């Protein structure tokens, strides 16, 4: 069964917009913007543990991704936890500075195959 | 061997930093330990089982490692085990020669075509550290008590030159650093388990320019005043793209070019005092922003006198020819001496418009110029003021996305953690409020599209007598009905996507048809969200 | 609860209303003196609920209830399941919004719904 | 303690732990309906007044029974860590 699509409660002001709160919202979108890191963390976590996309960690990541993709419409920060960061990257990443770990999943097999084909 | 910081594996829980420091200084050389830090799980009373110690010299680190490998370090019936550390306690270079204290720092740009350098602001007694591992150079400037950190990366500097200030060609008493991108600016803000050997108990937060005249913002080059430094050439040889030539500079009185406004690198309008066109002025200002022609080299009276009276097309052609070359032009006057309707139809045929793009950075502002791009719906009915539209985006000095730590750094004050806005946050707010004033124009905020919100970009339209920003905003629609800040902005910026024009449909050929909605298990599920119907004749039309 | 003394015999005045006069008057029963009332206010009391004097300390009256706590939610900064939830209005928003406060003594993190 | 320096370190550690436990109890006392405006994520200028009144918290705790129970629970929770220091500062041969 799919996840629920119920969004957050809308925030309705008691007065009209004074053209400054919109600027505050635009500037505050730069901070607490974890849309791009949630997907990478979910991919890394699915790569690491077996029975991927079944544990509660993947469900929490999906909920956070939905809340972050709903940020553009409703002003609700994603609030990415610190303990959920990957801290490890597979071979098929461009983050050479970050530590790289050998992946043995299907993506790792594809990367090994393409590396053997190009070499 | 990369860094001098060493992590001790196991230490007794009952000890303090002073006891471990005394033990290390007894076994090793005297005062050979720079920083000793013991992490605490609690605030100030529950230290952890390990500690990190930073040594002054790599030889001391090697000797300590050798002693640890031989199990000769016994401190309170505990055998200390030494291992490499991930990061240093303090970003301080190991080599004492790299550390430079009490040196004069000045900023400027190549004002004249000849070997002449103009000094905007001079700082005395600054601290310069060259970190080879971090590929960056730190400059500590003390101004009005509080100190500021200026970081220059290796990619920022495009070429390294050596100069002299005493007037002797043989002597080398200066070093010119041609910087492409702006440097990061930091500000200092205001113990039992931390020795640290010094007063390094502070934090660095990114801030805007601290200069009163905003010299750093308008300066693209840095000059380091130093002594004779015969052996300093080897240290300065490590900088990327070093020139092994001897050059001399001449100081020029350039204190007149000082702007107190937020937007520093723009040219002054009162100097012209004439009917100079806006497009040519914008092109010249964008050229000055690029590393092609200096500000003083383009502020001379002869150049503006020559460019004032001339055919517009030839002037634009020579300006784009001068801008296209990668080499830096020192004397544009000689270059320009030696060198010597459609918008509406383009909009109708392929929606081709020349949109001005601007980049806002904490240090300065970059103008890309009239880059051709696709057109939106607003410019279809507002195709007269093409130059009034300006795309403004907020990026870092390296034109990258602004990190979260650069805006509203977290801090724990009181019982709960309360974020504290940085000076960059206030700068962005002030730029959005006051607007950007380029030449005889002032750009105001209209709206931002859904895609531009992710890209940190926005549209700005210069107000005119015939039409203003509020006029366009009210022409688009009435958004007071929306009581949500995000929803109102999304609706206002929704009508900015590229689309192809067609026939106009009146308001009398409309109808209201009921939709379908089913509520199962207490959940509101709606089938008709954005579906609609169309006929065959309308589709053909 | 407004007591005033007449200027003649310095005795307490009793408020009364006359249909013919159609105005508030004060007249004490000691002397036949009537004075014009002011402010037309015969009783003014600040509402207080301190009816149990010298008894609210020994007996827990529970004047200020404790906020409820839940263990279903999980904090973001720390992996602690206990938090304090309550309803309050925002700075300018309209309506009631659920808030959460972490119960971890070392965390001190609060977030909205 | 092994020596006098260890005893001094233990005394300072106990003092700091007691101070931290007292601050934790003061923070826990705020979990009432009267501070819902302060506990919400908004802009309040009375943040300094909450920490400036240190002696008033004891008086409020002594008068209220629910506040006293909450403070006792918080103090025990924070004092478990303080009690845990005996194993760090205690020898294996100690009879106790
Ligand atoms: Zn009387
Ligand atoms: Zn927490």
């Amino acid at each position: 069964p799919p996840m629920d699509y119920a969004g957050s409660r809308p925030r309705l002001m008691d007065h009209d917009v004074t053209l400054e709160e919109i600027h505050k919202f635009f500037v505050d979108y730069m901070i607490s913007d974890t849309l791009g890191v949630i997907s990478t963390a979910h991919l890394v976590h699915a790569d690491r543990d077996p029975e991927k996309a079944r544990s509660q960690k993947c469900l929490e990541l999906a909920n956070l991704h939905s809340r972050a993709v709903d940020f553009a419409k409703t002003g609700a920060p994603a609030e990415m936890p610190y303990a959920l960061k990957p801290r490890e990257f597979p071979d098929f990443l461009e983050r050479f500075e970050k530590p790289t770990y050998i992946s043995e999943s299907v993506f790792g097999k594809l990367y090994r195959a393409v590396k053997s084909s190009l070499a | 061997t990369n860094r001098s910081t060493v992590k001790i594996s196991n230490v007794p829980q009952t000890i303090v930093a002073d006891e471990l420091l005394r033990f290390l200084e007894l076994h090793l050389g005297e005062d050979t330990v720079f920083a000793l830090e013991i992490p605490t799980t609690r605030d100030n009373w529950k230290p952890r089982d390990f500690a990190r110690v930073q040594f002054t010299t790599l030889e001391v680190k090697s000797r300590a490692q050798l002693l640890s490998s031989q199990s000769k370090l016994l401190f309170k019936t505990h055998n200390l085990r030494l291992s490499e550390a991930y990061d240093d306690i303090i970003p301080r270079p190991v080599d004492p020669r790299k550390r430079l204290d009490d040196i004069v720092l000045t900023v400027g740009f190549p004002e004249s075509d000849e070997k002449r350098f103009c000094a905007l602001e001079k700082w005395d007694g600054v601290r310069c550290w060259i970190l080879t591992e971090k590929r960056r150079v730190e400059f500590w400037v003390w101004e009005s008590g509080d100190c500021y950190k200026i970081e220059v990366r290796f990619e920022d500097i495009i070429e390294t030159l050596s100069c002299c200030v005493n007037g002797d060609a043989s002597e080398i008493d200066a070093f010119l650093l041609k910087l492409k991108y702006g440097p990061k600016v930091f500000k200092r803000v205001t113990d039992r388990y931390r020795f640290c050997k010094e007063d390094f108990d502070f934090m660095w937060i990114r801030t805007t320019d601290f200069s009163g005249s905003k010299s750093i913002g308008t300066s693209t080059c840095f000059c380091l005043e130093v002594h004779n430094g015969s052996t300093m050439l080897d240290i300065f040889s490590g900088l990327p793209y070093y020139r092994e030539d001897t050059l001399s500079l001449t100081y020029v009185d350039g204190k007149t070019f000082a702007s107190a406004a937020q937007i520093v690198p723009l040219l002054n309008a009162a100097i012209l005092g004439l009917e100079f066109p806006y497009e040519i002025l914008f092109q010249l200002n964008a050229l000055v922003h690029a590393q092609k022609i200096s500000l003083f080299a383009a502020s001379d009276m002869e150049l503006i006198k020559i460019l004032r009276g001339m055919s517009l097309e030839t002037a634009l052609v020579i300006l784009k020819k001068l801008h296209q070359q990668s080499s830096i032009c020192y004397d544009p006057v000689f270059f320009v001496k030696t060198q010597m309707a459609s918008a509406y139809k383009r909009l109708t045929e392929q929606n081709i418009m020349s949109c001005q793009r601007a980049y806002v950075t904490p240090s300065k502002i970059y103008l890309l110029g009239p880059e051709l791009e696709t057109a939106n719906y607003v410019v279809k009915n507002f195709a007269e003021h093409v130059s009034d539209f300006m795309r403004v985006t907020f990026v870092e000095e390296d034109w990258s996305k602004l990190p979260a730590n650069a805006l509203s750094v977290n801090s724990k004050e009181g019982y709960f953690v309360k974020p504290s806005r940085t000076n960059i946050y206030n700068r962005v707010l002030s730029i959005l409020g006051e607007g950007i004033t380029v030449g005889p124009k002032r750009f105001e905020f209209l709206a931002f599209s859904a895609s531009q919100l992710r890209g940190n970009s926005v549209w700005m339209f210069a107000s005119n007598e015939k039409v203003k920003a509020e006029d366009i905003r009210e022409w688009m629609g009435c958004f007071r009905k929306i009581r949500s800040i995000s929803k109102c902005a999304a609706r206002m910026g929704q009508l900015f996507s590229a689309s192809r024009q067609t026939l106009i449909v009146r308001a009398q050929d409309v109808e209201q048809i009921p939709d379908i909605e089913v509520t199962t298990d207490g959940a509101d599920y709606c089938f008709s969200d954005g579906i609609g119907k169309i006929s065959l004749a309308f589709a053909k039309q | 609860s407004t007591m005033k003394f007449c200027r003649e015999c310095n005795n307490i005045l009793y408020p009364k209303e006359d249909k013919e006069q159609k105005i508030l008057l004060y007249a004490c029963r000691n002397c036949d003196h009537q004075e014009v009332a002011d402010n037309s206010c015969v009783y003014r009391n600040e509402v207080h609920h301190s009816v149990s004097e010298r008894t609210q300390i020994l007996t827990d009256v529970a004047s200020d209830p404790t906020l409820p706590r839940t263990k279903a939610v999980r904090c973001s900064k720390c992996q602690h399941r206990e938090a304090v939830f309550f309803q309050a209005t925002a700075r300018g928003e309209e309506g009631m919004t659920l808030f959460f406060v972490c119960c971890n003594p070392n965390c001190g993190h609060r977030w909205r719904e | 303690s092994s020596d006098l320096q260890s005893r001094k370190n233990l005394t300072e550690e106990i003092s700091y732990g007691l101070r931290e436990a007292e601050q934790v109890c003061n923070k826990q006392q705020l979990m009432v309906e009267s501070w819902r405006d302060f506990l919400a994520v908004n802009g309040e200028d009375k943040e300094e007044d909450s920490v400036s009144d240190l002696a008033r918290f004891c008086y409020e705790r002594q008068k209220s029974a629910t506040l006293s129970e909450l403070a006792v629970s918080a103090f025990k929770d924070a004092y478990r860590d303080v009690q845990a220091l005996a194993y760090r500062y205690g020898d294996q041969s100690n009879s106790f």
